[PDB]
Formats: C-alpha cells, structure tokens, sequence
C-alpha cells in the first residue's frame, strides 16, 4: 500500500498537462510537441521511493525499455525506474498527442 | 623343464639352428612317441598281442626311414575296434618335417629321455614352458605364437557357448583351442588351419597333449578359400603382410596390397556365421584413416558386422617378434546398431624385451567388458560420427593449464602495448596550424529535424538497413526515414548529445534528431561531427528525471570552421587519434584483466596441488 | 608656445642648465611682469597717478637689484583702497630665486617679448604647455610635476563639495588646485606647501595665472608639523624617499627609514579631517608585505581610515622622471567598514618615454568609481582577509588549460607503467619449490563460528576499532566480538567467500564467519588466507535469490600446506605479487582514463577557438 | 495493483517456514539457525516482476541496505531488489528466531 499513486494516475497528470500545454502555446509545428510532451512527462514523473515503486507495481509499465540507449547506465534503481516511467509516458502520450493536436485546431476548419 | 634337457641333447649334427630346428626335431620325436605310447594301451595291453617299443629309431645304426614303416605297422594292429582315423594328417607331417639327427651317440640319449616322460598330466605344462622359452630366445619363433595372457583374456570375453564351433584361420600353436577348452573346463567343434609345416607340427602336437581332437586341424592356405563355410566363433592372431612369392598369387583378392592382417580380416568376415561373435588381433597400422584400399574393408565391416569393442594393446605386446602396436576387434555379426566401446590397456613399464605382458593387466578389461562406462582407461565412441568423417580411422583415443607460456604471450601484449601508445603519443604532437574562414551558427547552415517514434515493429539482429535511436544503433528496419547519409545526434536519452555519423540511409527514431547541411560548399560533415562532439552537448540539455535537448537550443549553437581543404585534413587527424584512443583503451582493458588472471592462477599454482 | 621663444632667448650667460634654469628665469620674470601688469589697472589707470613701466630691469646697463626697490614702490601706491596683502610671499621668492642673466643684448629681447603677452585668457594654457614640454625634455623636472590626466581623474572622483578646503602637503606646481577649480567651474579654501624654491615659484605663478588665490600657498617642510590642523580634502602626488641630509633630521618620525612616500602617508592621515575624503598617489614599493616598518602604517590606516579603493597605474606612469609603478589610495576617514574596491588600468602600449598616459584611459575608472562590480579590469577585495594574513600587503591583483605538458607528464606515467610491470613480470617467474608436509582438512585445524547481527547502532567513519561485514570493512564499533587477530570470510553476500585478514581485534557481523586456528604449530594464517582465497569459495555456496555458504560445508574443505619455514616464504611471495596486481591495475585504470581526456581535449583544442 | 502480495505476506511465509524448520530439525545449536533462517528467507523471496515491485511498494522495506557488501554490484534492479527483500527477511527473522527457538524447547524445562 503506502502510496495510492499508480501509472494511470501519473499518466492522467501528464496527459492533462499536455492538453493545457497544447492550447496555451498553440504549437502548430509538430516538432514543437517533442518539447511539449517532455515538459508534461518530466514534471509528472515522481521522485519519492514510495511513489516510484507504487507506480512500478501498478499496471501500464514494465522494467523493459523500448530504447536501450535511454538506460542511465548506473547502479541506482531509483534513477533507472524514474527514467523508465518517463520513457513509457513519452510513447504513451505520443499516440494520443498527435490526435489531440489534430482536433485541437477547430479554428481553421468546421 | 624336462623338455629343455632334450633340446640341450640335440646338439652338433644340426648344429646351426639351435633356435627352431631343435624344437622342430623334439616335436617330431615327441609326436612319434605320443602315437607309440598311445598305441601301447589302445590294443596291445600286455602279451595278448605284443608290440616292439622304441626300436624304430635305432632299427638295424640309425634309420629314420625304416621308422616310418614300423610306425604304420603298429597302427594296423590297433585298427581292430582321433589320431587313427585321420592318420593321414599325422603321416603327412612325417613327410613334410624331415629328420636331421645323424649321430648315434646323440640320438641314443634323447630317445631314452623320451621314454622317461609321463604323459599323464605332465608333458602338457612343460611343453608350453618350452614354447614360451623358445620365442624369447629366438624372436622369429613368435611368428606362430601369441601371448597366452592375451589369448586367455580374449576367450574369456568371448564366453563360448557349449553349442559352438570355434574356428581359427591361423591355428598356429593352437593356443586358442587350449584356452577355449580350459575356459569351458568347468565340447566345441574346433577347426584350424596353417601354412608353415613347423607350426602345423607344433600346433597339432600341442592340441594332442591337451587331449583335444585334431580332426578339424589341417594344413592349407586360409586366404585361398577353395570352398569353405562360416563358423560360430572366429578367434585368431593374424600375421603381417608380405608378398615375396605371393605378389601375383592372390589375384581374386583385388584391392589389397598383399596385407595379411587385412586379407585375413576379409577372411574372418566371410567366415563368421550369422549371430557368431569374433575377436581378431590386428596391428594399428591397418586401422588408420590413410589406408585408402583398406577404407573399403573398414566401411563394409562397420556397415554389416557389429564392431562394438576395441582394446588398445601397448607397443609392443607381440613379444620380441615385433614391436608394433596391436589391437583386438570385437565384431559379432548380427546388427551394427550400437556404439563402439573402447578400452586402453596400460602397464607399469614398457614390455616385449623382458617383463612382457601379463594376465593381471587384463583383469580390468575382463570385468568391464560389458559395462560400457568405466573410468580412467576406457570410454565409448559413436559409430555414425567416424563413419561420417572424410576418412574412416579406427585408431581411437581417450576423450579425457596455467604455464609460464602465459607471461610469454603476456610479454607480447606488453610489446603491443607500447607499440601503439608511443605511436599515439607522437601522433598527437603534430599541431597542424589552421585558420577559421567562417564563424557561423548551426541555425543557418543545416536542417535539424527529429524523426517520429517507431512502435518496435522490427528489431532484427542483422540487416542491410539500420535504425538510430537515442544512443547507438538499435534496430534494422527496412524502411528509411532520412535518405541522406548525414549526422544524427541523441536528444532525449541520458547519453543525449552523442554524435553518430551515418554513411548510409536509415530511419530516425523519436529519441534523436537529424542534421542535414543546407549548403555543401561550407562544411565537411565529419569535421562538423567532431566539432559537435567537442562541444559537449549534454550541458545544453535541461531536465530533472531525464535530460532533454531542445531543437531550438541546438540552432543557437555557434561553431567555427575552416576551409574544406583544411577540414578534411583536420578530420583525418581527428578521426585517427580518436580510433587509437578507443583501441588502446580497449587493449588496456583486456590487458588489465589478463594480468589479474595470470597473477591469481600463478598464486593458486603453488598453493594447491589439486 | 610664445613662452618657448622666451626660453630660446635665454641663452649664453647661464648657458649650462637650459633645462630648468631657463624655466626658473622665465617664471621669475613672468611673475615680476604679472605684479606690474596687475598693478597697472589696479590703481594707476591712466594719468591720475602714473607708473613707470618695464623700466626696472634696464634701470640706469642691467641692475636686477634696483628692480626689487622699484617693484616695492609700485605696490606702495597701490595700497589705497591676493598678491598685495601677502606681498611678503612674493617678496620672499625674489630673495630665494636669484636673477642670473648678465647680457644686455639677451635681456633686451626677452623683456620686449614679455610685454607682448596678453594675460587675458592667454598665458594660462601656454604655461602648462611649457611646463609639460619641460619635464619631457629634462626628466628631473618631473619631480615637482604630476601628469595632468592623472590629476583630472583624481579630482573628478573626489567630487569636492563647494563647502570644502582642499589641501596639498606638496603643492608642487599647483596642478591639483587648477583641476579642482576647473572641476567646480560649472570657492575652495586651497592650502599648499613645498620645500624646493623653484617649485614654489612655479606653483605660485601658475596659481596666479589661473586666477586662484595664493593665500594658502607657502614654503615649508610638510613632514615637520610645527603646529597644524586637519583639512577637508587632502590630495597629493607625494615624492620618493631619501635622507641625504635628513638622516638624523626627522627624529620624532620614529620607525620610518626616511621614506617620503611613507612619511607623507603618515602626514596625510594626520591632516585628514573627520569625514574628509582623500587621494594620495604612492609607489607600489611601500605597500608590499615585506615593508616591516611600514606594516604598522598600513595597519593603522586600514584600521581607522576607510581605504575603500586603489587604482593600479602602469609602470611607469610618472613620466621620464621615474619608471616606478604607482597607485592612488582612497581613504576617506569616517568608518573603515567596507570592502576595498580595486581598478587595474591598462594602456595600448608601454608609456613614459613617449606616448605617455592620457585622460582617455581614465574614462572607465571615472564612470565605475562608485559601481563596485565591473568586468575585465576591476574587482572587489575583502578587508579582514588581508588584515588576518601574516603580512599586510596592499599590492592587489585581479582574481580572474590543455597544453603539450600533459603528454610530458603522460610519458612519465608510461615510464612508471613499464617500470613496475616488467618488475612484476620477472618477479612472477621465480617458481620457488615447495613440498607439503600435511594434507589436512578445515574441520580439524581451526574453529569456524559466525557472529551475531548488530542493529546498526554505530557506523562511524573513523575509529580505533573496526567491524567486518559480509564483504569489506563497514562500521567502527567500540566493542569487540572476536579478540583474536585472525581470518574472516564472507558468508551470506553475493561476494561471499571473500578472504579478509585482520591484524587487530574487531566485532563479527552475522554476514561473516570467523576462522581461528586450533594449533598454531601447523599453519601460518596469511598462508591459509591466500590458499582459502585460491579455492574460490563462491562455488561452495548454494541458493537462488542469494548465495550462502554453510558452516558445515566449509569444514569439509581440504587444504594442503607445507612447513612454517616455507609458508612464510610463500606468503611473502604470494602477498607481494598480489599487491603489485592491485597497484598496476589501479594505475592502468588511472592511465586509461587520463589518455582519454588528453586525446579528447587535444581534439577540442584545434576544433574550438573559444 | 496487479499483485496483492506484500512484504508482511512474504514475511509470514518465511516466518512459518522457520517454525516448521526449527521443530522438525531440532537445531539446538544457535549457529544452525543461520542455515535455517536462510532456507526460509531464500524460498520466500519472489521472482516475478509484479511480485517484487508489489512487495517493494508495500510497508516494511526500503531500497537501503543494512550491509553494503551484500549489494550485488550489478545493473539489474530485479536482482538488487530480490537481494534487498532477502536482506530484510534475515534481519527481521533474526529477532523473532532466537526467542522462537528459546520457547520451542519445552522438553528440558517446565
Ligand atoms: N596363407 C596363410 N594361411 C594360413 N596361415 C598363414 C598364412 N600365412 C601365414 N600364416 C600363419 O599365421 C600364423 C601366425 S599366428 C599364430 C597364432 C596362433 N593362432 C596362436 O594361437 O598362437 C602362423 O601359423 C603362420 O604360418
Ligand atoms: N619636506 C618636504 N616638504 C614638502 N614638500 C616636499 C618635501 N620634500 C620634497 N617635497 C616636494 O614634493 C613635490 C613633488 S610632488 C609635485 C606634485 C604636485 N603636487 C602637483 O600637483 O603636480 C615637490 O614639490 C618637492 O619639493
């Protein structure tokens, strides 16, 4: 128990920040989303030991990285896990972000 | 023992071949006495019909010719109801083996020594002592004789059933039949053959002394089949190949070079009955792989007959007659579906000259003959493995390390250690001058655009097409994203800012960004790759849980570059010093751990005996 | 300009000291004409009472003595209602400065040149051009003269309030009062003093030409106080120390070695009023730390007066007169609770000989005088820091790297690299023979008992008492568990089986087990420690999530050991080769990364200009 | 969620195995408990990624080792965590084990 925070709790925190980031900053260029999704993901990542394990124990994530180069190459599991939850947040936000930006611009279409 | 005095009595008249002529004359007189002494109790008894005794040798002076006629006369009176029915065999030996003694003084003493011998359980174990003492003294006499401890072990592992017909293509002295009878003491239809008349005399006489029927023994050429039939058991110690007069004589045995041990191997295979086991002693020279004409022989033998066991006998088990290394095969016909057992015999000291082979050394082989897995000196080998090889070699071996050679090779690594670092040292001190013509920004020289994220659809180990991620090369997708062969930089990883140069098209992951120059007239990509590597782009990145480089922040990076003529000259200097750094440190890491294992295992060398 | 022709007219009769005697004679005649030309319009006007003009020099022939009497007569008629009340000062200069021209031809030409000069806004800027052209031509004339650009900048940063009394202990040419009046042009009670009569003549004359009251100017010794009082402003360019005739003359100034720049520093401190700011130019030789007798001066100055700013002036700002490096202090009395600002002035080229100091170089210092943090050429230093040091040094400096010396030291590391590995190579090849006397088991030789678990009560960084855990030494508890100085082995860790030898008592954690020998007559503990290290005890351990060694399984371990005489000989060989392994690999790791940084930063050297 | 297994679930599994190990094997010697507590602890440690994190997220354990030498010196967090839960099981069983053995021997006292 200890922490009720889960990955989908963290993801909704990162997803709604992207809803706020996209609308306030326009970011019509699709390459500006990379700087945008990172700010929502980086800020949503927890830093406490109870929050990291409770998120890691919940559904939606593994210890397996999609990219091996993103592994921190360190002996601290805390850093490896917070880099791990971040890696999933970026690729989980990615599929919903492009659609989120596509239907956001209701000002040039009807 | 008693027979040795007879050999010493036979002296002057022959007086040239004390080795075998004395043994030949003794066996000639001993066989004549055997028939006479056997005929005495067969029908003569006493007085009912009386027979003159031991008077044929000195009939009339010496007349060995008249002895043959009186010996026939004795048998004529006996034929009134072995030896007697097949008297032609015993009568033929008198024709083939001639008498040579011509001294009455010498002949008088031996014949009186002959009548003293008691043939009831006495002459048997004194004849083999004579036979054994002959081959050690004559050497060449070992051609017709094989070690009794070898024969005793061979016949024991054979285990002949009472309902069997043991056959020897070269009966020699008949030691196999003697051991076969002794093995089954607590009958077998023995068959034999031989070419040399002396061995036929010695073999027939020795079989009679052990009370073994000599109805199957004959004198003929075994390689020449004439017309023959298989037998239940075939055990022999075959000889060694020669074609002095037999060069063109064995025409129908085509393929062979006149090898006795090989032609007899073909003979034993033809003369082995269905379900009949066998054991043939052969030299190692004919079971090797280079024996081209014999590879067909080993091929059919391994294909048909069940060759399941071979025993390695040390060089040279076969007496002073020959120092060659020999071995005994165990092909039992039937089906060949079984892996080959192998035993390797070892003795306390080299043999042959003196202290030869003993029956104590065979004790392990007899007990473990049917137990396949045995430690130390025996193993099991596969049939199809050596049959599948290029050449069929039957010379099997056992399948069953820190030295001072390590420092010798470790000194060579130190030779290569200084070889490159001194070259690396002085190649770094060149200091080639250069002046920068431009001082541009990354904003207005190249195009920086990152790729999209791939869903891990393909990540092949090998491929003609690569994929670059946040750091390094991971993945081999078949679809390119950036057709240009340009520069890529990591963006989102903890090792972001890594500069990787691509010489071929690829696909760009969302974790990296592609750099493609706007005008090729200003910058040489490898020079820019090194100068971007020199800027340490990881300081540009910001973030808490992860480090991230923004595309806008990379545009604002200033880079000073010289002329294209100089950029290639500097890039070639920059790339060479970099490769030496990676290689020298890599060899240092290998050399660092190799010195650790060399130093530890050398310590364990003197602290542990095993 | 016009005055230079007068200097050229003064020629032959003096005719030895063209440098200063000509300037001295000109200033003597120029001052006499000033009083005469001022007295003409003061009361003479025209015809009401008429005054003879320029007739005293050639009165009766030449009679300079008679000129003094007629000059007095002119002033007597003027006194019927500066210069006139204190006429004794101007009359004293005539006594001290004698006339030397004795040629009527030469005197006739200069006096006619004198009357041509118009004193209305004309003679002023031609006199300083004469003064400036004199010190560059004479060098020694710079003793009484200081650079006008220096004075202009000093008085600007002073910013004298209208209600102030500027004082100069060495008024010299009076350039400070001229710049103080010019600075406040868009009065100040000026006070001055000087010893040399020539500078008193030049200073008093130059102050009159700029229409500045000379009531405070006098001729006396400033170091001799007599009786004096403080003043609001004290600005001066003090001289350099000498005691030619003044060796025993300045007795009451005890402690000093006769240093003018130091004694005047004591004078300016005594003559600075409460709340009064000051600026004194001093050489750098007297603000160093080795000035023992002056350390008391700097100590009281830094303790009482607010020395808050020092300006570094390049060597040698002070003209061809002296090439020494000088600096200007800024102690404003009041309270000393403020850190010292520091400006370092730099010019385009060395000065003094030609192209001397300019007022353009001081522009930065004037603007940033009250802005403490300024880039490049200025900084801020602490007061208590240098006061706390051993010696008080006021020579401040600015507080604001890959070379080919790295390979030079990297070659030395390679020198040490082969130095030890070749020694390590040949020390491993000794192969000292040894024979094991016993072949015992760990069961019957030692006592293996693990310790209990400590609750992390104490884990000090340092201590006289150690604690051993599963691997390595962690903790420094004050209570021992195993008093014996024996061998410990890891048990439960992933690095279990590690052999650590303890030379002193300790406490045993539950993660390790203690080995204590039963009989000391059989084994040498360091030899057993190496032979237990050689056995690789990690294979003995079993487990899934963790590796664990059982105490019973360690008892069943066999170890062969030799004699005690040999065990110590082998342990000393074993321990030495082990230490070299750890050291050489450690230096390899340092050398491996050091070559990487040397190779990279050398690449960045030629790819980046900065 | 995913796994309902906690540390005190794992500890009770390891504690009751020690109750079974102590009684069946006598082990009157106090140094035989070291081999005994290890068998209960080693067998109780989970090996699945969901079980390890769910235990790590529960109460009773940290990522901080009592002994630094017991750290596996590897980059795999799974191995570090299963060595971590084991390290706590051994020291958590230790205080209760000695008492458990003390009152177990009711055959030489009353
Ligand atoms: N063509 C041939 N046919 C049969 N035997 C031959 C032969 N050429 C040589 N040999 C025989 O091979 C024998 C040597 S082997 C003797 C071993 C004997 N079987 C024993 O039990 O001790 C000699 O008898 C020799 O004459
Ligand atoms: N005992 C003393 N008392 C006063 N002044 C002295 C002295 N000894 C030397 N000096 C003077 O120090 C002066 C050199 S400094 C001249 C600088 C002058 N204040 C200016 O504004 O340019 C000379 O006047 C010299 O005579």
């Amino acid at each position: 128990a200890m922490s009720n925070m889960t990955y989908n709790n963290v993801f909704d925190h990162a997803y709604e920040m992207l809803k706020e980031n996209i609308r306030y900053d326009d970011i019509r260029d699709t390459d500006d989303l990379h700087d945008a999704i990172h700010m929502a993901a980086d800020n949503a990542v927890p830093h406490y030991y109870a929050d990291i394990f409770s998120v890691m124990a919940s559904e939606g994530i593994d210890l397996e990285f999609e990219d091996s180069g993103l592994m921190p190459d360190t002996k601290d599991v805390i850093r490896i896990l917070q880099a791990r939850i971040y890696e999933q947040l970026t690729i989980d936000l990615w599929e919903d972000a492009e659609d989120l930006l596509n239907e956001y611009l209701e000002e040039v279409e009807e | 023992n008693k027979l040795m005095n007879i050999i010493e009595l036979i002296r002057k008249d022959t007086g040239i071949n004390n080795a075998i002529d004395a043994v030949e004359q003794l066996a000639l007189l001993l066989l004549v006495r055997y028939t006479h002494e056997v005929a005495s109790n067969e029908i003569s008894k006493e007085n009912h019909i009386d027979s003159f005794k031991n008077l044929f040798f000195d009939l009339n002076v010496i007349d060995f010719y008249t002895l043959r006629d009186k010996l026939n006369h004795i048998v004529v009176n006996c034929r009134f109801s072995f030896s007697r029915n097949n008297w032609e065999k015993i009568e033929n030996i008198l024709d083939q083996i001639p008498f040579r003694i011509r001294s009455t003084k010498i002949l008088d003493l031996v014949i009186h020594r002959l009548e003293e011998l008691d043939l009831s359980e006495g002459i048997e174990i004194d004849f083999d002592h004579l036979l054994l003492n002959m081959v050690k003294d004559s050497g060449s006499s070992g051609a017709y004789y094989s070690p009794r401890p070898l024969i005793k072990a061979m016949v024991r592992v054979l285990n002949p059933k009472p309902l069997a017909t043991v056959y020897d293509p070269a009966m020699g002295t008949g030691g196999v039949f003697v051991e076969a009878k002794k093995h089954a003491k607590g009958g077998l239809s023995f068959i034999g053959n031989d070419l040399s008349p002396f061995a036929h005399l010695i073999g027939a006489l020795n079989l009679l002394l052990n009370d073994i029927d000599i109805s199957g023994v004959s004198i003929s050429d075994s390689l020449l089949d004439r017309d023959c039939q298989q037998y239940d058991f075939v055990i022999s110690g075959v000889p060694f190949g020669k074609v002095n007069e037999l060069t063109k004589y064995e025409y129908y045995y085509h393929g062979y070079s006149g090898s006795l041990e090989a032609m007899f191997l073909k003979h034993t295979m033809d003369k082995l009955a269905k379900g009949g086991r066998a054991a043939i002693v052969i030299p190692d020279g004919i079971l090797f792989g280079n024996a081209s004409h014999l590879d067909e022989l080993k091929r059919q033998l391994l294909t048909q007959f069940n060759l399941h066991a071979v025993l390695s006998l040390p060089k040279g088990t076969l007496a002073p007659y020959s120092g060659v290394k020999v071995s005994v095969l165990f092909f039992d016909n039937t089906v060949s579906e079984k892996d080959i057992w192998f035993y390797e015999l070892r003795t306390n000291k080299p043999l042959s000259k003196v202290n030869s082979i003993t029956d104590s050394d065979f004790e392990d082989f007899t007990s473990l003959y049917e137990r396949r897995e045995v430690s130390e000196n025996s193993c099991l080998i596969s049939k199809e493995s050596l049959l599948q090889d290029k050449t069929l070699n039957l010379s099997f071996s056992l399948p069953k390390f820190d030295k001072q050679e390590m420092i010798a090779s470790l000194k060579s690594e130190q030779l290569s250690l200084v070889t490159s670092i001194e070259n690396h040292f002085d190649y770094m001190s060149l200091n080639l001058e250069c002046k920068y013509i431009h001082q541009v920004k990354l904003k207005d020289i190249c195009k920086l655009r990152s790729g999209d994220k791939l869903n891990k659809s393909e990540v092949m180990d090998s491929g003609e097409f690569p994929v670059y991620g946040g750091n390094g090369v991971i993945g081999f997708n078949v679809e390119p994203n950036r057709h240009g062969d340009s520069i890529v930089i990591g963006k989102v990883g903890a090792h972001c800012g890594n500069i990787h140069f691509s010489t071929q098209p690829y696909w760009l992951t969302s974790n990296a960004m592609s750099l493609e120059l706007l005008d090729t007239t200003k910058v040489y990509l490898p020079y820019l790759a090194h100068v971007l590597k020199s800027l340490e782009l990881n300081n540009l990145a910001t973030g808490t849980a992860q480090k991230f480089i923004s595309i806008n922040k990379l545009y604002e990076v200033e880079v000073s570059l010289p002329s294209l003529e100089k950029q290639r000259e500097m890039s070639e200097w920059f790339t060479s010093i970099e490769e030496s750094k990676s290689k020298i440190q890599s060899l240092l890491a290998d050399f660092s751990r190799n010195l650790g294992t060399i130093s530890t295992e050398s310590i364990t060398e003197k602290a542990l005996k095993g």
